[PDB]
RNA sequence: ACCCUCAGAAGGGAGGCGAAAUAGAGCAUGAAAUCAGUUGGCGAUCGAGCGACAGGGCAUACAAGGUCCCUUGACGAAUGACCGAGACGCGAGUCUCCAGUAAGACUCACGGGAAGCCGAUGUUCUGUCGUACGUUUUGAAAAACGAGCCAGGGAGUGUGUC
RNA sequence: CGCUCUAAUUGGAUGGAAGCAGGGGCGAGAGCUCCUGUGGACCGAUUAGUGACGAAAAUCCUGGCCAUAGUAGCAGCGAUA
């Protein structure tokens, strides 16, 4: 697994992590990218809107064949990855909770750092025609989050 | 006989593969193959005197 | 709309190629040039063959394209571009500091460059850029 | 309160006029990188020099722009070949006894990296006393 | 261990042990290919063997390199004037003298200056040259053959005789 | 020039060896060497030997990995639930 790739002052910071999550790593890069700089509470409201289908997540890198979305500003392709979004909500619920237990105002803290990392693949095999089998794997994702006072 | 204890055979042309002896889909015997024989190894017969 | 030209060249009764050659050289030396009275610029030869060459350039093309100008405005501009490495930084800068005009939008009368003037009393086989454009189908806006 | 290197760090060797001239030449002329052909085109191909053997190799054929090929004509002047940029001739040192016979006017010493701090301390103080510069000195808070 | 969080013997947070947890369980070290975030340089008007050699921009903690810039002066290979005077040429221009003079690369000395400053490194811009590599071939950039990328592995050895 | 192990002679290391990463110096070059960080126990030099001693390639071997791609398939069958 990963370790926090960024320095964090304990007196003004809160941390959280997700480990070996079986979810789309590509959806994860997109979500992290979009919620960084936001307030913990803002991110939560954002992700809930994504899950609801009222707010699209811009797909700037992994966008092949992705249909354009009108609510996407400055870009075109976007989607509503609910699974990875739900996992991020768990990450934020934990972070904000850790933050509160430390005396901070969890929700009001800024997302100083958020990043997904592909830690591996749960390997699978799919039988194909002609007596042959091919890979059918599941990505494993770690994600760090550092909340900071503003 | 190190590396020679195998009936590995090459499939020849046809499957987009190099003509290398294989056994159970695994290369064998030849010196460039992992687990293959040592091409020119130390030999007991050599006069070291 | 205003062009601070260091040099204003008068193309009336002047050999387009010889003017262009000098305007190219100067623009590459840092000079901002303005070619005036392009419609009255001239090219020597048999009008019929001259026109065929330019008509051919208009007809040439495909999807990728071969945009060839019909107005004496562009013809001259393009003629100059061919004497400049317009795809290189220095070439493009020089070309962009050169502008051709129909008539004279300035107060000053342009200067006649040496060796470019054509004596009408000694020549009958030549054509006016404006005449070429009219033949090409351009709208005589001059 | 600040960091200062032990030893005669500013010491310079005394060279004949001809040696200083040749040293200055080597520094001025320099040499090409002499990196292997196409090392930059393939990660699996390292920079380490290999004579181009290809029958069709552009570098082997001496085509301009494909890099210089190793030749004896590139050798540095005999009189200065191997000298530290300062002009000193280097002497590899592992202990205190290695300092014996070393001319501090003409040679500077380089303590092998493997030598520990305890032995370096003795070597450094004993070298300074003999008027010998240590190219890789310890920096202490003076 | 304890506490908080959680659907939770999960995981996370805080905490504890140890010289070291980036020694926390397929747990010594931990390369490359490569991925996430981020820094420097370039960047949505522009052209493709990706570079070599020159020269500019921007970027740079220390260490392990310390040089570099301008006035002037000294030395000064080959090469080598302008101007002026005289003399020729239809003319472009040339001859003689000024003069092998002034100039002339490198190097040095005096005085002044730089410390991102000189080298060097990253990136990028400009100039010149440039259609990989290896092999097959008279002729390969080749619309001839091979390789997705990287790491590791991968081919003159022994006896006898001459 | 570089690699392995042997021998003689002779050195380095927990006051931090090998290795790795980034960086400085030397050599026409093979390659040598230093600094910083990491690492936490081994490592050289000279001379004489030794040899399963040097890779960019063989539709080379094994392993790992990127693009392909959040793409094809998860519809088609007289049993449409
Ligand atoms: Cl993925
Ligand atoms: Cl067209
Ligand atoms: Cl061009
Ligand atoms: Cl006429
Ligand atoms: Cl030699
Ligand atoms: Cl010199
Ligand atoms: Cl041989
Ligand atoms: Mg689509
Ligand atoms: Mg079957
Ligand atoms: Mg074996
Ligand atoms: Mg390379
Ligand atoms: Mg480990
Ligand atoms: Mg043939
Ligand atoms: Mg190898
Ligand atoms: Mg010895
Ligand atoms: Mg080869
Ligand atoms: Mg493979
Ligand atoms: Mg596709
Ligand atoms: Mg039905
Ligand atoms: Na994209
Ligand atoms: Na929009
Ligand atoms: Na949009
Ligand atoms: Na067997
Ligand atoms: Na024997
Ligand atoms: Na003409
Ligand atoms: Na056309
Ligand atoms: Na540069
Ligand atoms: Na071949
Ligand atoms: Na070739
Ligand atoms: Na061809
Ligand atoms: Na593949
Ligand atoms: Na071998
Ligand atoms: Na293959």
């Amino acid at each position: 697994g990963i370790s926090y790739s960024v320095e964090a002052d304990p007196d003004t910071t809160a941390k959280a992590m997700l480990r070996e999550r079986q979810m789309s790593f590509k959806h994860s890069k997109a979500i992290a990218r979009e919620i960084k700089g936001k307030t913990a509470g803002e991110a939560v409201d954002y992700l809930e809107a994504v899950i609801e289908g009222d707010q699209p997540v811009p797909f700037k890198q992994h966008n092949s064949g992705v249909g354009h979305k009108s609510k996407v500003d400055g870009w075109d392709a976007g989607r509503y990855p609910e699974k990875a979004s739900k996992a991020f909500l768990d990450l934020l619920e934990n972070a904000v909770g850790n933050a509160d237990h430390q005396g901070f105002d969890g929700e009001a803290m800024t997302i100083k750092h958020v990043a997904a990392h592909k830690v591996g693949e749960q390997q699978g095999r799919k039988p194909r025609a002609m007596g042959r089998a091919s890979a059918w794997n599941s990505p494993q994702v770690d994600v760090e989050l550092i909340l900071e006072e503003p | 006989y190190a590396g020679l204890r195998t009936p590995a055979e090459s499939f020849g042309s046809g499957r987009g593969q190099a003509h290398v002896p294989k056994q159970d889909g695994r290369a064998r015997r030849v010196p460039q193959a992992v687990k293959g024989r040592s091409a020119h190894p130390p030999k007991t017969e050599k006069d070291r005197s | 709309a205003e062009f601070d030209a260091d040099v204003i060249v008068d193309a009336r009764d002047c050999i387009m190629g010889r003017v262009a050659s000098q305007v190219a050289e100067q623009a590459l030396d840092g000079e901002t040039v303005a070619v005036v009275n392009a419609e009255r610029a001239v090219i020597t030869g048999r009008e019929e063959q001259i026109v065929e060459k330019y008509e051919k350039r208009v007809d040439i093309g495909n999807d990728n394209g071969y945009f060839y100008p019909k107005r004496p405005d562009g013809i001259f501009k393009r003629t100059i571009r061919g004497m400049l490495p317009h795809k290189k930084q220095r070439g493009r800068e020089a070309f962009e500091s050169v502008r051709v005009y129909l008539g004279n939008p300035y107060d000053e009368d342009g200067e006649v460059l040496d060796g470019t003037s054509l004596d009408r009393l000694s020549n009958i086989k030549f054509v006016t850029l404006g005449e070429i454009s009219e033949t090409l189908g351009a709208n005589k806006t001059w | 309160t600040e960091l200062q290197a032990r030893g005669l760090t500013e010491k310079t060797p005394d060279l004949s006029d001809e040696d200083a001239r040749l040293l200055t030449q080597r520094h001025r002329v320099g040499k090409p990188q002499f990196n292997r052909q196409d090392h930059h085109k393939k990660k699996r191909v390292s920079t380490s020099w290999r004579k181009p053997r290809g029958q069709l190799s552009k570098q082997r054929r001496g085509i301009k722009g494909k890099g210089d090929t190793v030749e004896a004509g590139f050798r540095s002047p005999t009189a200065v070949r191997g000298k530290h940029p300062s002009g000193f001739e280097e002497v590899r040192v592992h202990n205190v006894d290695d300092l014996e016979g070393v001319d501090g006017d003409t040679e500077a010493v380089r303590i092998a990296s493997k030598v520990g701090a305890r032995k370096r301390e003795r070597i450094e103080e004993e070298a300074e006393d003999a008027g010998i510069r240590v190219l890789n000195p310890t920096y202490v808070e003076v």
